[PDB]
């Protein structure tokens, strides 16, 4: 489930704040690709209330986090 | 719609339907 590793980077909390926001600024659409995101990256996720999801970047991966951000930047855009 | 909050922790989003 890697195949690179040295390819994923670490995320900085700096960067990882603009993308909290940016992310809940995001419309329901696409708030449900990015939970999907996370919800199939964490393995501790899928509990028995898929309508609920627990994001820590405290303990996530550098991997899912930027993962994110990929997602986030391609469709807010910046340039 | 989908909600979120935030938590106490320096970066923890809370996602949720």
């Amino acid at each position: 489930e890697s195949e690179e590793e040295d390819k994923c980077k670490p995320m900085s909390y700096e960067e990882k704040r603009q993308l909290s926001l940016d992310i809940n600024k995001l419309p329901g659409e696409k708030l449900g690709r990015v939970v999907h995101i996370i919800q199939s990256r964490e393995p501790s996720l899928k509990n028995s209330n898929p309508d609920e999801i627990e994001i820590d970047f405290e303990t996530l991966k550098p991997s899912t986090l930027r993962e994110l951000e990929r997602y986030v930047t391609s469709c807010l855009r910046k340039k | 719609t989908w909600r979120v909050q935030r938590s106490q922790n320096p970066l923890k989003i809370r996602l949720t339907r």
